[PDB]
This record gives structure tokens, C-alpha cells and sequence, in this order.
């Protein structure tokens, strides 16, 4: 896995070369924001399975077909396999948020997703529609909690929503 | 770093970071700010460090540049002082991270094979690595010669 | 049976996904003699021989 | 690329030896076959885009597929998604004519795994999509030739499984 | 055979079997009953066939026979009766697959260069497949005559 | 014909008419019989299969006679009756031919992009040869009106 | 958009962006605030602007309502006036983009192929996207609704 | 290309009326033809290679032409003249089939003429031998057939004049 | 192939929301570098090759690889990685432009770790010879254009390596 | 000759004629002489080498002199023989040339074709060019039979 | 994997045929050569480490593979390199004493194309290794053991490419 740290360190360990000014100016913009990813970690660590319920149900609010009859989230196996899958996207956002790199959620989330989705039979669409409602709760509920800045949050789950997303332009 | 360590401990758990992880996160996240200078402090005086370390070095070890020796002629003993160029630049990258994975997942784990593919004695890296720990902790002030000379500890135990 | 086509009338391999979904495009709705017809029309061919 | 005669004489030429009863009969039964063969495949040639259609109609519209993240969402996707099942029809057609399943591992089940998990396209849906193309078209054409049209349908399922 | 030409004829077009393709089909189908007839004609006496059609043969190209020919000798005289014996072998697979794709597709595509790397005239070889139509459509009906005749017509064409 | 058919496929192939498509030729010459009862029975009621056929077709599908569809009026039926008559004018075409390919030169080739251009759906005239098909064979005998339901047949793929 | 579109044709070109490319993208990049205003123009009344294009085009085209249409019954009709905001959420994409490479590369190149294989009359969605057309050009000030006519226009004009 | 059908559709086309008894009666008289057509095309498809060694045995062998300064002299020129023979055979043996010489007039006369003309070929020994082929023909598929395959010789031989 | 708004929009569009406030942040933010990102492109565009060939003097010259046994000795090796720089200064503009190094990874980073590993091209080398080229055109269009320029710099170095 | 061909592939390359070239057909018109001798002598005992040539062949392969075979009777055995004489004719064509080309104009391009239709066996004719090339060159001497030989070699490597 | 002698003997078995003199003197060639395998053998068992060092020293030292940026630059990569260096000299020396490069294809050169082509692996420079490699045991164990173990070697090369 890499943070912002290993992920400059491997930057400028390819090439051979010292830190420069720009590299501790990069250091130094990760240290300074550090404390802010840490109170936001730990206010997720409060209400984890509470966001992530909460989360699964405006899913669901979205998506009405996954309760019904021929959805993929039908019986309560099927609807204890999805929200045990939200509660492991946040937990890896989690983990991306405390790193501040996207290299935890490359290695140990999104390789290899789609083909798993999309051979069980579990669509990618709602997937990815239930994990930036469980960014738009992060962030609104961290937004509440005095916290001014609100990017690093933004970061891994548009990135893990770039990832399974289909280019279709 | 501090942060892959904790992440990936808690991840073979099947758990979250524990609070006790996150305050340790929090300390390495606050104490940044002096691994940076300790940083500065060891880029900036590269060349007198590596300089005064051969030196002490090849004083101290005279039979790897004597002929016969690994280090002997001119492009050798540069090779041997690129050598321990690299070493610094990963304890400087050590002291960055606030973890030794650095040092050990680049230039610490076929330390051994390498060095005995090239024919070269390992001992007498461990003594550069000491004479480089020398000048650098005779550079800084007293916890920052501690901080540092962990990471140059942690280099000569890991050769023998 | 595209590619290997396109290797021995154009003298190199496709480029990329665009140009597989355009050819095949034209052996789907007209088959075969099309899929010639458009290799030998392409402005590449034109161009190079 | 070989029919049910075909495959017979390369057996029996592999072998070596002349046309023995066991290979008579075996061409007396495509003989006896090949009317409702052909009766079938003239039914079929005239209800493509419909049997396409109701297909379409039956798994995979008003899915999550056609929805927005699903694999056959834009004008493009759909488009080869109805062109890739008149594919497997063509040429469920093309194997219930000659009675051998050769040509469907030669010219479609050759490389249509890979290129499905290339592209991303989802094979568990197709597969559906297959299963109701044969539904329909076993609602068309009846009972028997439904059959023997099921079995090159399934085969291609099962490749592409 | 036929259903192999039409389903590859329907296939460069991109279009499914015409009617008139399927009621070709529908046609070979059921004459399949008098192919499989003259099959069982042709194959039934092929020793016959093979020995009368050897005899005349060697009567009507003498040159092949006396030394200096190809097959000249005990074992070059069997080959030259395996080699009909092959030809009337692909004369019954053409004969129930309904076209000459068998024929063409085992015994008819490099038959110049193999017959000319052999060092054999090919117009004797026609002579032979002339034979063995005289004695095979001599052993049959009218029309069961033609059919066969027309697959013989076809080898001793593709021939020359 | 079947015959311009089979020349053109020797032509492609470079070669001689095959034996079998001899044989497909003389059966259809000794079938010129049936196929001339079928179309002598088609061109008879013609105008009584178009009339079925159309109130068939407008019960079916009644949004090319709403207003605002196509054929919306009398001269719009009209002509609406009057494509019908080509199609099955066509048909007998076919029919009398033993190939489709009268067929498709006629009335096949841009029937899209014409229909595309006049504001035709093409699929409501697929219903109208439905419909014409369905009431040709049950006019005929069960054998022959498989014959011109598979050049019926023909057209609607054609069509959809 | 137009940066792709330039970087593209650049590209290809083997060349820089030439200088006139690079203005057409400064000028793009300034009028970026009109068309975010055209956006939100097109966004925030999208309700009004299908509801009135769906009564406009189902009073323009009532056969396609009519039992015998395509959007015949209750959800149908909702599957209709949901493939016409589709169409206005392509034409609000464009709108941003500054060209048609969204519309065209999502909602516009096997258009006929989806309208014919699900039955659809296309000319009755030119006629869908021109009311649509007309509520929107209606709803804005001059320059406003001239360039947002220009991407309604491209839609009318790759229907047909 | 058209056949007899094809014309009788064409010119029942162009006049625009649809087909009368008169069009039945050629076709009618086409089929009855066309029987013994198909067994005096493979016939001719039979002994190809032995027709056109016969008609260049019986007419230009012992001439100037294969002999020194003609046309035919060097293996250059008589495979190409063999190749000429066998093409006039087949276009013959083609019109016969579709019994119309519209063939004839549509690929072999097209510009035969003037590469005629232009390579300096005869044109009174290449008419010598497509008659001299033709009553080879007729002596072996037999009278009517032969008048057949006579008149599209003839028809061969008036567009090469 | 895609820019931040498309990449925006295609996430807004795989989510099948509108676009919220931060996507509208997002843009707000690409269009006020967009006007920077104009000029640094003219700049650049104004001195490719002497930005090229001033990496090729900081890095690969006087060195073993354009001495004998070097990968860039021969004059069509040296034309062959004139190129190649410009290819890599050219989509590092193009990458600058749009704001997204989709380009970079679809059309440099596709195969040019298998073409530079098939023919023996030097990685090292050339990862440096584009740091050359990354410091000498920071040193020409400034510190935050560089810096812009620099991370799609680094991300061809990073897929090189 | 030596000097069109030279012309030949100085004009598909679209170049002058290489001092190279001009000095081979500056050599070649020195040795003029040579080949003239050489083509002197053979066209001098021409009579003689076909006779123990022929011999020779009907010696070797008596397929061709027997019944049924190609050449047998008197006429045919003449035809033969003049066969040899247009071939040794080319010999001396091609060796006073330089060049095979002339041999290749004449009598090379469609000898298979030709000796396909009137039934020779071509093997035969090679068996006769190589009893053709062993008198020639046994009639020569050795460099001028080494020359002479190469043209016999060619003939007879284009035969089989 | 076989040796001389088991693919003689699977020769003669899927024949069916019993070893006549053919087969009884390539088994006499290798009893023959069998000693000199053995000799060369030992000499290489007794100088693994000093032919790997020596092939690293000649061909992948002090280039820019072991430079910062080259496959072969941390200490891990270099461990995994002279590992992969002595897999190819103990496989090398398999078959020599074998005399028959089965193992080769079976137990090196199955998967290594691809693990090379995935991992980014150099297939060139490990060419160009193996070859100093063989240079180097062609200088220890003479003129014709170091051909035969050439060959070998050269199969691995070839594998590789
Ligand atoms: C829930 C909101 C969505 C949904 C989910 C769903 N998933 C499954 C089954 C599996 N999901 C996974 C997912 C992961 N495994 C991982 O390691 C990671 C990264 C940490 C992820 C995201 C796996 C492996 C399975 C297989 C079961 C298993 O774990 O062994 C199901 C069950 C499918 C079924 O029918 O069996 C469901 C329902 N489905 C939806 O509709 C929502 C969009
Ligand atoms: C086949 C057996 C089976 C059942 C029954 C089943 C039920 C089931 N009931 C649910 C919710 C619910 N069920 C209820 C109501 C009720 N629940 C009851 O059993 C009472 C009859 C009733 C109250 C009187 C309500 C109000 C919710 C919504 C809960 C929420 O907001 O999360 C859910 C969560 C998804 C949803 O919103 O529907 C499941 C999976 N699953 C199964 O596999
Ligand atoms: C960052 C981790 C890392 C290390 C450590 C590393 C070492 C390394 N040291 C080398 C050589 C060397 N290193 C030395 C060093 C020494 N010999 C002595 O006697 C002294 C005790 C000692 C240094 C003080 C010498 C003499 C050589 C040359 C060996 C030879 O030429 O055979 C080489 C081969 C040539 C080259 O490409 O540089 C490598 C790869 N590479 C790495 O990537
Ligand atoms: C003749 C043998 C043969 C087959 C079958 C074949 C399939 C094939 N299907 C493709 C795409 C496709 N195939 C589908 C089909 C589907 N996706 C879904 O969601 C549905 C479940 C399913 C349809 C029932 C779609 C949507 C694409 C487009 C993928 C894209 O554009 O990203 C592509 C990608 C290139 C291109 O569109 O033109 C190929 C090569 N190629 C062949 O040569
Ligand atoms: C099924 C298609 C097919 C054919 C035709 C075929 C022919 C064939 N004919 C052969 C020999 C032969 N075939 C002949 C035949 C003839 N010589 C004459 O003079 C007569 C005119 C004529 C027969 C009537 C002779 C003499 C040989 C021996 C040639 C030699 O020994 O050099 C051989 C080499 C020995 C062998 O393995 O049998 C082959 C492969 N193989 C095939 O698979
Ligand atoms: C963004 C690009 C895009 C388009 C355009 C699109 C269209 C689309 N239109 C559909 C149906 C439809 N669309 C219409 C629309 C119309 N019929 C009429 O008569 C009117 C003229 C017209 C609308 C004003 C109707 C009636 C259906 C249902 C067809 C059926 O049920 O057979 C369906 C199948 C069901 C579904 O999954 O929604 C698709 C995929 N999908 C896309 O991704
Ligand atoms: C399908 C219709 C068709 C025909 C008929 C046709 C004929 C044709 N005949 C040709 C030559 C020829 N045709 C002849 C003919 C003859 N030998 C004689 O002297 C006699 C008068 C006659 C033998 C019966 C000769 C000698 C040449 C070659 C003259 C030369 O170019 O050297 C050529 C020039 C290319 C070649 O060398 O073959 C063409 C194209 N092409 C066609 O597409
Ligand atoms: C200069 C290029 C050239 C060649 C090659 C050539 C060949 C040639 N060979 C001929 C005949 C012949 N050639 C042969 C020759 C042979 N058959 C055998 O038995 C022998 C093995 C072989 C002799 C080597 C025979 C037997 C005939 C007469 C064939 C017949 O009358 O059926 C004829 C027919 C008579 C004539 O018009 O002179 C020609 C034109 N003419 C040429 O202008």
C-alpha cells in the first residue's frame, strides 16, 4: 500500500534524486492537513454502521427496483450481501482517507471488482450510486463537525467512482 | 510509513484502525514537522557526510582499497562512495516516512546476495554506515541525533 | 478473421477499438466482400499504395 | 466448419475404412431430418429482428443494464448488444442447418470469453439474453425443432459460460 | 456438401438461407435415399471395380507398365491400384455428400505437384479414373449411372 | 433464376457447372410445372388477397390510417394497396424464378432508405406481407404453400 | 468538447496545438459562463419543458398514442417522455461541452439501429426533440436560445 | 447476364404488363429445352480438355500458326491459345445453360475486338476452330444439343467478325 | 480520452445524478487554470525543439549511450530518440491542456514498456532525458506552470518505470 | 541481353546505371568472344548432340518410346527430337546473350500449361536438356562447358 | 522431459516398431558423448556462483539496468536476478546431461515469455546475459562441451525472444 508519503518517496526513489523544495512543500501539505483526516476518521469510526445504513436506504430510495421482485438486492441474503459490501466501502474510504493516497483502494478494492459484479450478477451501477451516498453523508455530516475543507474527503470515493464507472465518452 | 503499517495491521484483522493506531498516526502526523528538519539536515550537508565517512572509513578499513580489495582504484572507491550515497538517501527517506520500510523494502532485504555476487565484505559497509552515523549524529542536536541514528541503527543491524 | 485481413491487405495490424468496431461494423451488416471493399477503400490504402 | 455428413466421412476416413451401417444410418437420420431442418431455418430467417426483439424485450430491457453504469446503457452498447444477439441467432441457425455444433466453437465460441472480459461485457446476462432468444424462438417454430434449435443455443450458453 | 455451401454462401452475404437455398437442401435431403444406394453399389464391388479398371488401364497405357514407367513391378503395381483404390474411396464420399467438396477438399487440390514431385503422368491417371467410371457406370441403372458419372466427370476434370 | 445463380457461382469459382447443380437445374426444370400452378393461382386472386390482406393489416395496425400516420386518406390506402400489389407481384416473380434474386433486385435493395424517405414504417409493410403470406397459404394446398410462404417468408426478413 | 476535439486533431497531426486552436480554446473557456447559464437555464425547467413538448408532440402525432403506436398506454408513455429527457440531458451536456462529441458519443450513433430494432418512428422523435426545441427557445433570451438551437438542431439533423 | 426466364421478365417488365400465357409458353419451351440442356452440359463439362485438343488437332496444328511466324508459335502463345479455346468452350457451354446468348455478348465480345486487333491475333483461324470445336461438340453430346451449342458458337463467332 | 469536464461528467453520468456542487467546484476550478494552461501551451509550443534538444544536452550527451555501444549511438538511433522526446514534450502538453492524463496512459503509456524492453531501449536513460526535459521547460514557462506540466511528467516517468 | 536487364532495374529504381553495372556490361561485351566461341561450337555439332542425346533419353526412360506413351512412332519420335532442337536452339539464344531472358520469353513461361494439354511428360523433357547439357559440356572444354552448363541448368531447373 | 534415450525409445514405441540400427547408433552417439556430459557437468556444478557473477560482470554491471529507473535496481531485483541467472545455468546443465532440450520447454521456457512480459522483465538484456553466461562455461569446460552447452543455451535464447 502506499500513502502520500511512500507514493513521493517511490516518486523520487525511481529517479535517483534527493527531496527538493518541492517535494518537502508536497510533505508538508500532507502533514499539515493530517490532524483534519484523523478527526474525520474518528467521526466516521463513530457512526460507521449507522452511515452506512443510512447510506443503503437512500440507495434504495434511488434504486426501488433492488427490493422488488427481480432486483439483485432481493432476498434478506442478498440484502445483508450489500450492506456488508457498503460497510466494506467505507471502510476502505476510510483507510484511503487516513493514506491520502489512492493506492489501498487500486490494490485492495478496485482490481478486479468488475469481474467478480459481473459474473454474480451484481450490477455496478447502484454500487457506485450507493458509495457517493455514503460520500454525500461523510461529507455533509464532517462539514457539520467545524471541519472547513472538504477535498481529501471528495478524493477516494470520486476516485473509487472514476474507477468502476463505464467510459462512455 | 506509519500509515501503511497501521493500515495493513488492520487490515489482516478484518478490523478498523483502533484508537490507539490513530493516536499513534496523530503523534508521527504532529512530530512531521521535525522529521522534516531532520530531513533538511541530512540533504543539505550530503557532500561533507559522505566525504568525511570515506574517509573515516577507508582510515579505519584500509584493506578494501588496498589492491586486492573490492573498492581499489578510482572508479571502484566512486562506486563505493555512490554506495553509500544510496544508503543516505534512504536513511533520509527512513526518517521522512517515520518507518523503516522504506530502507528495508528498497535497499536492505538481498542486501547480502547483492554484496556477495559483487565479492564485497558486508562488515565493511556496516563500518561506512557507522562512520556516516558519526558524522551525522556529530551534525544535529541531541533528539534529532537520536531520531536519526535510529535509522542508521537500524541499517547496521540489518547488514549483520 | 478481421484482423488477419486487415494485416495481409494493409500490411499492419489494427491501431485500436474504433477502427475493430468500424470494420466489423461493416462484416455485420454486409459481410465479408464489404469488409474487402472497405480495406481496399480506407485512405490509409490511398495513401500508401 | 463440417455438417453431420461431413464429420461421418471424416470418421469414417480417419479410420481408414469404407461407409459401414453404423455411418448409413447416422446419414439416413440427418436425411430424415433435414426437411424440418430446413422448414425451421426458413421460419427463423423470417422473424430475426422480431425473436431479437422480443428477447430484448423479455430479460434485458427495463433492467439495471439499460439503466445508467449498466453495460448496455448508451445508443452505441445497444446497438452491438442487438447486434451480437443476431449473431447467436445467425448462427444457431446456421448449426441447426448443418446439425453440428463445429461452426460455433470455429466462428463464435473461438474467442468470445476473452473479448467479453476485455470489454467488460457481462456473460451471466447474455447468457439470459441466449436463454429467451431460445424461449422465443422454440415458442415459434415448435416443440421438436425447438428442441434441436435449444441444443446449438445451449451450446453456445455453455462456451460461453 | 450441400449444406455446408449453402450455409457458407448465406454467410459471406451476411443474410440467412434464401428459400430457394432451403429447398435445396429439402431436395438433397430427400434424394439422400438413392445416394446412399448408388454409395452401397460403389462400395460393395470396389474390388471389381479396382481390378477390371487396373486391367483395361494397363491395357490402354502399356508404357506405364513396361520398365521405365512409374509403375513398373510388383510393389509400384499395388501402389498404382491403391492410389484408384483412394479415388474411388473419394467417389463415394462425393457421391452421398451431394457436391464435390470432399473430393476436392481431400484428393483434387495439389494433386499436379504431388503426381509431378512423384514423377507420374497425370493423363494416365485420368485414364484410370476413365476406367473406373466405364466399369462403374457399367455396373448400375440409367440415372444411377449419371449421378455417379457426373463425381467420375468431375475427378478426371479436375484432372486436366 | 436458379441458373444465373449457379453460373455465377462457377464464374466465381472459375470453374465447370458441378454435377449436383446440373441435377438442381433439371429438377427445377421437371418442378417448372408446380411453380407455375402456384403462380397461376396467385396471379388469379390477387385482388381478393389484397383486400383481406389490408383490412387484415389496418385491423392489426391501425396508426398508419390514424391521422397523422402515413396513409391517411383515400389515395394514401390507395397507394398503400398499391405497394402491396408490387410486393405480390414480386412474390410471383420470385416465385415463377426458383431464386429470390428477382425479388431483391426489384424490391429489396433500398427499402430502408426509401421507406426512410417517404416516413413509411418499413415494419407496418412487414405486417402487410404477413398478412398477405398468411392469406396466400391458406388460399393454396399445404405443399404449395410452403413453396411461396418460404419466398413470403423471404420478403418479411427482408423487411425487419 | 473542444479541448479533446483540438488535442485530437493536433494530434494526429503529429504537431502542437496551432495558435488559431489555441484562441478557439481561450474563447471557449471565456464563454464558459454563458453556457453554465444556458445549462441552468435548460436544468432547473426541465419538468415544463417535457411535459409541453410531450403535449405539443402527442397533439402534433397522435398515432403514435393511438392503439397500433409505439407509445401506446400508460407506461409507454412514460417510457416516451423518459427517452425525451434523455435527449434534453444530452443536450444539456452539449451545451457544457461547447460541442456535440457527448450528444453524439452517447445518445446519437446507433440511434436508427435502437429505434428500429425496439419499432420506433424516428421522424415522430425529430418531431419529440423539435417541440422540445421550441419550449426551450422559447424560454430564453436571444443569443441564449440561438446557441442552444444550435445543438437542438444537431439532434434534428443526425435523426435524420 | 439473364437467362430465358430472366428476358421473359424483362421484357414483360418493360412494357410493364404482368406475365401472359405467351410468357408461359417460353417458359414452358425453356424447360422442356432445358433438361436435355443439363445433361449436354455435363457432357460437355465431362470431356472439356478432349473437345479443345480435338479442334486444335483438327484445324491449327498443321499450319503456319503453330508452326514458325504464326501466332501460335511460341509456348507463350499456345498456352494462351489453349487457355482462348477453353474460355470460348465454356462461355459456349454457359449460354447454352441459360439459353441466351446475353453472356456471350456481355463478357466475351465486350472487347475482345480491339485486343484482337491490337495484339495482332488472327481472326479466321480463331473462327476456323470455334467451328471446328463446334461440330466436335456436336458429334459428341449429340444433334439438337449440338444445334444448341451451335448457334452460340455462331453467335461467338459474328461478334468476333 | 478525456478532460476534467469529461471526466467529470462521465462521473455525474455513471452516478446518473445532476451535477451537484462539487462537480460545479470541480469545473470552476479547471476553468480558472484553463487561461495558465493556454499559455504555458503557447510557450511551449514556441520552443519544442529547444527544449528537446536542451535535455538531450543536460542528460544523454557526452555519455556512454551516444558513444559505440550505445542505444543511441547510430544517426537513425539519435533521429529515432529526437522523437521520441518530442512525442513525450508534445502529449505532456496535450495532458497540460486537458487537465487529465487519460491521454498519456491511452496513447504513450499503452505498449512503451514492451517496445522499449523489445528493442533494448534504455529505461533509466530516457526516464531521466524526460526529467531534463520536465526541469528545463519549468525553468521556461515558471514555477506553478512547471509544476502543472511536471506532475504529467512524472506520470510518464512512473508508467515508463 | 544482359544490358536490358540492367536497363530494367535501373528503371524500376528510378536511378541511373551503377558503375557496377556499367562495368558488368563492360565485361560482358570483353568476353563477347567467349560465348561466341561457345555458341560457335554448339551450333556447329548440333545434329550430333541430339542423336546421342535422344539415344541417351530412350536409353534412360523407354515410358515415352513404348506404347501408349507420348512420343511413339516415327512422326512422334521426330516431333521429339525437334523439341531438343528449339531447346538447344534457346541454349544458344541465352548463351550468346548473357542472360537467360531470351530462353525465358520463348520457351519457359507456359511449358507446363502446353506440355499439360498435349500430354508429354515434362520430367521426360528434363531428362532430355540434362542428356542435352552432359553432351554439351562433354563436347566443350571445361570452363566453356561450366558456362554453357549454367544455361543447360537453368533450363533444366525451370522444367522440374 | 525425456532424454536421448526415452525419446529414441518413444520413437520406436509410437511406431510400434522395435530399435533396428537407426536407433541403436543415436543411443551409441550418446553413450559416447556421455562421459564428456558427465565431466562437463561436474565442472559446472563445481563453478555456478563464479559463471553467474562472471555473466552479471561482463553483460548487466555498471549499465543502466542497474542504475536508478533499470528492472534491475533494488536489491530485491538483483537477488531475483542472479536467482533467475542460476535457474538458466542449472537447467542449461539439465539439458546437457540429458542430452535433449525437453526440460527446457517444459520446466523453464513454459510461462516465462509472459511473467516476463508482465512483470516488465527485459527480455533483451536476460538474452544477453544468458549469452555472456554461455560465453563464460564455453571458456571453463572447453571447445566442444561448451557446445553442447551452448546449444542448450542458445534454446533458452530462442524460447525467450
Ligand atoms: C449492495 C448495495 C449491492 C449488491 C451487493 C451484492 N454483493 C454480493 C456478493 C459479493 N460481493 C462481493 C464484494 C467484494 N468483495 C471484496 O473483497 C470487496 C472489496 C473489499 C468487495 C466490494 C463478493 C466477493 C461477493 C460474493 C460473496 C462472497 O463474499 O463470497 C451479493 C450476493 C449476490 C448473490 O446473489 O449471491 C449482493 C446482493 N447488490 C446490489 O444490488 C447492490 C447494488
Ligand atoms: C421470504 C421471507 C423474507 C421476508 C419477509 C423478508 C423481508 C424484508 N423486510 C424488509 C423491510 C421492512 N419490513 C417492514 C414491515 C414488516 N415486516 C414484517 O415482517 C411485518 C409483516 C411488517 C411490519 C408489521 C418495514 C416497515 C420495512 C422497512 C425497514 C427499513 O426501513 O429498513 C427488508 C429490507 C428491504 C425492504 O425494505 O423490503 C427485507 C429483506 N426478506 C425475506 O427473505
Ligand atoms: C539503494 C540500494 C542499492 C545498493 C546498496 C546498490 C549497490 C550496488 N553496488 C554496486 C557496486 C559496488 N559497491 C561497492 C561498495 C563498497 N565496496 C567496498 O569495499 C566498501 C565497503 C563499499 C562502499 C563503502 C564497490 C567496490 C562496487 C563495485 C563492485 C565491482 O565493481 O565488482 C552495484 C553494481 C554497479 C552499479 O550498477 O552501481 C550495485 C547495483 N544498488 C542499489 O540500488
Ligand atoms: C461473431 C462472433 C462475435 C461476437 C459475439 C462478438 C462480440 C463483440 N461484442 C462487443 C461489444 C458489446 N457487446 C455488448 C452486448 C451486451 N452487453 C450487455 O450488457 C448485454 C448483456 C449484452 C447483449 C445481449 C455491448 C453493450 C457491447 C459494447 C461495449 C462497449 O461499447 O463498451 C465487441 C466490442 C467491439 C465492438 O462493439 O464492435 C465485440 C468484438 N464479436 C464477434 O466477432
Ligand atoms: C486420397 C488422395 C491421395 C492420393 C491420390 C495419394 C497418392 C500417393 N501416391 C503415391 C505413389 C504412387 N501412385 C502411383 C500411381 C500411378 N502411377 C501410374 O503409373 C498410374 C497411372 C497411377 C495409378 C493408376 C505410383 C506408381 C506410385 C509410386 C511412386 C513411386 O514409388 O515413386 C504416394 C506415395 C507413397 C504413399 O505413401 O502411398 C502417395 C501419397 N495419396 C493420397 O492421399
Ligand atoms: C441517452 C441515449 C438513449 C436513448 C435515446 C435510449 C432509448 C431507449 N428507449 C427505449 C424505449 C422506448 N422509447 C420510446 C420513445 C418514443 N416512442 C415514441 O412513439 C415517441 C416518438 C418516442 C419518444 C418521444 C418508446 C415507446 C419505448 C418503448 C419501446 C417498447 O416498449 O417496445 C429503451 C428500452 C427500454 C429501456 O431500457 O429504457 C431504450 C434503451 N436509451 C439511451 O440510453
Ligand atoms: C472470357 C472472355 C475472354 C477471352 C476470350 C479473352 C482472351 C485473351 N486472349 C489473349 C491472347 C491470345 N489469344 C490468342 C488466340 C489464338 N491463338 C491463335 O493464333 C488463334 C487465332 C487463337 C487460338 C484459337 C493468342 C495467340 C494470344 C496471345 C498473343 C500474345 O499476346 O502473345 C489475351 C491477352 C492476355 C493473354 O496473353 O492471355 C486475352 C485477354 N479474355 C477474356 O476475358
Ligand atoms: C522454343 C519453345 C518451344 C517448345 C518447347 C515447343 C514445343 C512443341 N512441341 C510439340 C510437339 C511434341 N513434342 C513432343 C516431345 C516430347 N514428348 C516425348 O515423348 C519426349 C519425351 C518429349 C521430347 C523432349 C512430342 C511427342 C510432340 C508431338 C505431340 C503430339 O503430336 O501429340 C509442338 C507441336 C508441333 C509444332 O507446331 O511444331 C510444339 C509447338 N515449341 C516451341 O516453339
Amino acid at each position: 500500500m502506499r500513502d502520500a508519503v511512500t507514493s513521493l518517496i517511490r516518486n523520487y526513489d525511481t529517479t535517483g534524486r534527493y527531496f527538493d523544495r518541492d517535494a518537502i512543500e508536497s510533505l508538508k501539505d500532507y502533514f499539515a492537513s493530517g490532524n483534519d483526516r484523523i478527526t474525520v476518521a474518528a467521526m466516521i469510526n463513530s457512526q460507521s454502521a449507522e452511515i452506512v445504513k443510512a447510506a443503503a436506504n437512500s440507495l434504495f430510495e434511488a434504486v426501488p427496483e433492488l427490493l422488488l421482485a427481480g432486483g439483485n438486492a432481493y432476498t434478506t441474503r442478498r440484502f445483508s450481501a450489500c450492506l456488508r459490501d457498503m460497510d466494506y466501502y467505507l471502510r476502505y474510504g476510510t483507510y484511503a482517507l487516513i493514506a491520502g493516497d489512492m493506492d489501498v483502494l487500486n490494490e485492495r478494492v478496485l482490481q478486479g471488482l468488475r469481474e467478480t459484479y459481473n459474473s454474480l450478477g451484481v450490477p455496478i451501477a447502484p454500487t457506485v450510486r450507493g458509495i457517493q451516498f455514503l460520500k454525500d453523508a461523510i461529507k455533509e455530516m464532517a462539514a457539520a463537525a467545524g471541519i472547513a475543507n472538504t477535498a481529501f474527503i471528495d478524493e477516494p470515493f470520486d476516485h473509487m467512482t472514476r474507477e468502476l464507472s463505464e467510459v462512455d465518452l | 510509513s506509519i500509515v501503511t503499517k497501521s493500515i495493513v495491521n488492520a487490515d489482516a484483522e478484518a478490523r478498523y484502525l483502533s484508537p490507539g493506531e490513530l493516536d499513534r498516526i496523530k503523534a508521527f502526523v504532529t512530530s512531521g514537522e521535525s522529521r522534516l528538519r531532520i530531513a533538511e539536515t541530512l540533504t543539505g550537508s550530503r557532500e561533507r557526510i559522505i566525504k568525511s565517512a570515506g574517509d573515516a572509513l577507508f582510515q579505519k578499513r584500509p584493506d578494501v582499497v588496498s589492491p586486492g580489495g573490492n573498492a581499489y582504484g578510482e572508479e571502484m572507491t566512486a562506486t563505493c562512495l555512490r554506495d553509500m550515497d544510496y544508503y543516505l538517501r534512504l536513511i533520509t527517506y527512513g526518517v521522512v516516512a517515520g518507518d523503516v520500510t522504506p530502507i528495508e523494502e528498497i535497499g536492505l532485504v538481498g542486501v547480502r546476495e547483492m554484496y556477495k555476487s559483487l565479492g564485497t565484505p558486508v562488515d565493511a559497509v556496516a563500518q561506512a554506515v557507522r562512520e556516516m552515523k558519526a558524522v551525522a549524529t556529530g551534525m544535529m542536536s541531541g533528539d534529532d541525533a537520536a531520531e536519526a541514528g535510529a535509522y542508521f541503527d537500524y541499517v547496521i543491524g540489518a547488514m549483520e | 478473421a478481421v484482423e488477419y485481413i486487415h494485416r495481409r491487405l494493409l500490411g499492419r495490424p489494427t491501431y485500436g477499438r474504433q477502427e475493430i468496431n468500424s470494420y466489423f461494423d461493416t462484416c455485420a451488416k454486409k459481410g465479408f466482400y464489404a469488409l474487402v471493399d472497405a480495406i481496399i477503400d480506407s485512405k490509409e490504402y490511398e495513401e500508401a499504395f | 466448419m463440417q455438417d453431420a455428413i461431413t464429420s461421418v466421412i471424416n470418421s469414417a476416413d480417419v479410420q481408414g475404412k469404407y461407409l459401414d451401417g453404423s455411418a448409413m444410418d447416422k446419414l439416413k437420420a440427418y436425411f430424415t431430418t433435414g426437411a424440418l431442418r430446413v422448414r425451421a431455418a426458413s421460419t427463423i430467417s423470417a422473424n430475426a429482428a422480431a425473436i431479437v426483439k422480443e428477447a430484448v424485450a423479455k430479460s434485458l430491457l427495463y433492467s439495471d443494464v439499460t439503466r445508467p453504469g449498466g453495460n448496455m446503457y448508451t445508443t452505441r452498447r445497444y446497438a452491438a448488444c442487438i447486434r451480437d444477439l443476431d449473431y447467436y441467432l445467425r448462427y444457431a441457425t446456421y448449426a441447426m442447418l448443418a446439425g453440428d455444433p463445429s461452426i460455433l466453437d470455429e466462428r463464435v465460441l473461438n474467442g468470445l470469453k476473452e473479448t467479453y472480459n476485455s470489454l467488460g461485457v457481462p456473460v451471466g446476462s447474455t447468457v439470459q439474453a441466449i436463454q429467451a432468444m431460445k424461449e422465443v424462438t422454440a415458442g415459434l417454430v415448435g416443440a421438436d425443432a425447438g428442441r434441436e434449435m435449444g441444443v446449438y443455443f445451449d451450446y453456445i450458453c455453455s462456451g460461453l459460460s
